């Protein structure tokens, strides 16, 4: 429980810094939502035509 | 495709600094216990490694890296940081960290030129 | 002879910033013993009073104030701060303060734009 509590506290700490890296990367991948959105829209219009 | 990563390389990307902080902490301290003679080396190595890989991002910022490292002896850890920047460009990263024996807070900043 | 006065009006004097840190610490803390519910508003009021008295100078700076307040339990304490600035204009100020129950460390920074 030294090992399980260390792995679980490491899982909580590394999970929370990946939550913070998600909270950073929502901006970068929000303009990639915009990029892939008009990419799917342009390729949608091209493949419908 | 190019201007969006150019906007990534110019604004304060807040928590890729947190990746630099966890690589600095996991390089310096590791899973070692509290011995007080290595704490100065650990604080200096976290701060120097964080200033090492914030300078290799190529972003035009002024960086401030502070690091508080605390012995788990029943004393409990509180820090604070409010600052004075331009809000659309700058920001603050602050990562808490602990093990069985030690506490750690690293607060890291980036101030535009 | 006006360039020397213009350089003195935007320089970071460490002693004035340290006196602002002394007046903010003695304004908010005083000499009262460690109450951990009050440590939050002590850190809040020392950072807000230091940011208030630093922004009354009128100097073209961006200011960062970080504060550490800590009970004397026999636990060990290192704080480290190396940064990344222009060395001709910018500077820092780190002040150790203590009373009977508590250790107070305030790191104050001023970085020209």
């Amino acid at each position: 429980i030294d090992n399980i509590e260390g792995e679980w506290g490491a899982f909580n700490d590394i999970m929370r810094r990946k939550d913070s890296a998600i909270q950073q990367q929502v901006a970068n991948l929000q303009m990639k939502i915009v990029q892939e959105d008009r990419a799917v829209e342009s390729r949608t219009t091209d493949l419908l035509t | 495709m190019e201007d969006y990563q150019a906007a990534e390389e110019t604004a304060f990307v807040v928590d890729e600094v947190s990746n630099i902080v966890k690589e600095a902490i996991e390089s310096a301290i590791g899973g070692n216990a509290y011995q007080h003679s290595k704490v100065n080396q650990w604080t200096t190595n976290v701060v120097e490694q964080t200033l090492s890989q914030l300078t290799k991002l190529g972003k035009p910022f002024k960086y401030i890296v502070t690091c508080v490292i605390m012995q788990k002896n029943g004393a409990g850890l509180h820090t604070a940081s409010s600052c004075f920047w331009d809000s659309s460009t700058d920001g603050s990263c602050t990562v808490r960290w602990e093990n069985k024996t030690m506490y750690c807070i690293v607060s890291a900043f980036g101030l535009s030129i």
